[PDB]
Order: structure tokens, then sequence, then C-alpha cells
């Protein structure tokens, strides 16, 4: 499988398959920004147990620190993926657009679970607009998987 | 060194365990080997490591190397 | 050049198994050299 | 990845058609002995056991 | 020894079982969209 008894390259099949390396690098980091999002969750419920907002403002620069370096990883490989005049950098540009207000929203849910444990929200409308946020959470989720099977 | 006061030997393996080894390093090395070439025919020149196949062939060539030993004991073809 | 020869001394002298024997040796020397060669002719029409 | 699932399904599915192939024709075998049928096999076998014993020359020459 | 009709249940089963997962793999070919994109 390593020799190789080729003669003429075929640069379209190697962009083909650059392009199929990098999608699968950008899977993983995307999945990792979907993990990054569930220690961040972690965090809040951890906040939740502790009431101590340290963890969790810790938890929130650490996310915009690493998602944020995902991100730009992400948008520089899409660069290449656009020298390469795929139709998918600007589906991961697509991507991008409604994780950033999945982000928005994860932001919005650590605003309420600070506001709940400082009094400033009240259960009964805490667990409404948790499950309006991950609901749509979950609706923008869907939207990214069936964008991540559109690349 | 004369016969009445010696010893006596035979295989620790006993007569009735080849036939489960037999089956158990066989179904061991038929998961790593459909995972090896699973591995190898969708894998590609960016997306190999060279140590990732090896200690998969290596451990789907011990339990192989080991269970059809055992299965021809099973047989009967005693080495 | 020596590929082309082999087959007048296995007309005079060699039997079969013997011509393969040594066929085998010098074909794959000659394929690896023309497959080079013609890879460096190729880019050299391509560029 | 979806490679990965249809190249398994392909493997697993010829591995069992060849498996099944080699061993619905060991009936004869099981039932009786690992020996030669009919009459034509018979000069088969006799011309195959000259060729492994005395070399390819001298079965050509024969 | 293994007897003939045990050989004939093992060649069934196989039997069945193949054209399970054949008619399995039509269902797994036709949902792949990049068999039709």
């Amino acid at each position: 499988v390593r020799l190789d008894f080729s003669i003429t390259k075929d640069p379209a099949a190697e962009a083909r398959m650059k392009v199929a390396c990098i999608t699968e690098q950008v899977l993983t980091l995307v999945n990792k920004r979907i993990g990054l999002y569930r220690h961040f969750d972690e965090t809040v419920n951890r906040y939740k147990q502790s009431r101590d907002i340290s963890t969790l403002n810790s938890g929130k620069k650490s996310l915009e620190t690493e998602h944020k370096a995902l991100t730009s990883e992400i948008a520089l490989l899409q660069s290449r993926l656009k020298t390469e005049g795929s139709d998918l950098c600007d589906r991961v540009s697509e991507m991008q657009k409604l994780d950033a207000q999945v982000k928005e929203l994860v932001l919005k849910s650590a605003v309420e679970a600070e506001r709940l444990v400082a009094g400033k929200l009240k259960k009964d409308t805490y667990i409404e607009n948790e499950k309006l946020i991950s609901g749509k959470r979950q609706e923008l989720v869907t939207k990214i998987d069936h964008i991540l099977d559109a690349l | 060194m004369e016969l009445e006061a010696m010893s006596r030997y035979t295989s620790p393996v006993n007569p009735a365990v080849f036939p489960h080894l037999t089956v158990v390093l066989l179904a061991i090395g038929m998961f790593f080997t459909a995972w090896f070439f699973v591995y190898e025919v969708t894998s590609t020149k960016y997306t190999r490591d060279i140590y990732k196949e090896l200690l998969i062939s290596l451990v789907a060539s011990l339990f192989m190397g080991f269970g059809v030993l055992f299965l021809l004991l099973w047989v009967g073809i005693y080495v | 050049a020596a590929m082309l020869g082999l087959m007048y001394v296995y007309w005079t002298q060699l039997n079969m198994f013997q011509t393969l024997k040594y066929l085998a040796i010098l074909g794959s020397v000659t394929f690896l050299a023309g497959n080079r060669m013609l890879a460096q002719q190729a880019v050299k029409r391509t560029a | 990845s979806y490679e990965k699932q249809d190249t398994l399904l392909k493997l697993l599915i010829l591995s069992m058609a060849a498996v099944l192939s080699f061993s619905t024709r060991l009936f004869a075998v099981l039932r009786f002995e690992s020996v030669i049928h009919e009459f034509d096999p018979y000069f088969n076998y006799r011309t195959t056991r000259f060729l492994a014993e005395e070399g390819f020359y001298k079965f050509h020459n024969w | 020894m293994i007897t003939d009709v045990q050989l004939a249940i093992f060649a069934n089963m196989l039997g069945v079982s193949l054209f399970l997962l054949v008619v399995l793999y039509h269902y797994v070919a036709v949902n792949n969209p990049k068999k039709q994109e």
C-alpha cells in the first residue's frame, strides 16, 4: 500500500483527497467545539452546585480562547478549501454562522443560570427559558449536522 | 535415575480445553483483521499512521497464530 | 537490449524455467528504470 | 465514517460467501472418505502424482 | 466428527444470514447521499 506505480499525477484527485482530509480535521474540531460546549454546560452544572462564579468565568474564558482558536483554524483551513474551489467552504461559513448563534444561546444559558443562582431568575421562568434555549440549540445542532452531511 | 522412582508429565492444557481457546482466539483475530483491512482500505496518504497499522497487525497476528495452533490440536494434527 | 538479447540465448541454449528465472530480474530492473524515465519525460512534456 | 461501514459490509458479505462456497461442497467427505470419486478423476490423479514425482520435462515427454 | 446434518444446518443458516445481509446492504446503499450526488 505504501508503494505507488504512478507516472502522471491528477491534481484534481489530490485536491479531492486533501479536501477530504481537511474536512475530517474540521469535523473533529467541530466535534471538539460541541465537546467544549459540553464542558461548559458541565461547568454550569458545577456552578449551580457550587455557586462559585470563578469556575464559570474561567470556563467562559477558556471557551472564548480554545473555541476561538478552533474557529480561527477552521477559517484558515476554509481558506485552503476556498483555494481548492470547494463548494464546502461557504457551508462551513454557514455552520460557523449557526454556531455563533449557538454560542450566544450558550452565553444566554450561562447568564440565566447566573441569575437563577443569584435569585435574579425564578425557577418556573428559568425552566421555560432553558427549554426554549436548549430547544433552539438542538434545532441549530440538527441544522449543523445536516450541513456537515452536506460537506 | 531408574524407572519407578521418577515422575511423569502431561500438557497442562488439558484435553477438554482446546475447543474453547480456538474459538476465542480466532474470534479475536477475525475482529482485529476486519479492523485492519477496513482501516487500510478507508484511510489514505494523508490519514494513515504507521504505528496504528503495526499495532493492529501485530495483535491480529498474535491471536490468529495461536488460534490456528489450538485449532490444529483440536483437529488432532498434533504438531 | 539485454531483454531482447536473452531471446537468442533461450533459442540457442536455455530452457524455459531458466529463461524466466533471468527474465523476471531483467524485466523488473527494466520496468523500474522505464517507469522513472517515463515519469521524467512526462513532466518534461507537460511543462 | 460511511466509507468504513460500506467497506466493512462488503468485506463481511464476501467472506461469508467464500466460506459458504467452500463449506457446502464437503458433504461427500463427511459422509464417506477423503477419496477420489467417479471413473475419470482417477486418470487425472495418476497423471498428477506422476507430474508431482517425475518433474515437468518427464511428464511432457511421457 | 461433524455429521452431514450439522453441516446442512450450518449451511442453511449461512445462506439465510447472507441473503438477509445483502438485503441490508441495498438499504445502506440507497440511503447514501454520496451515491446520488
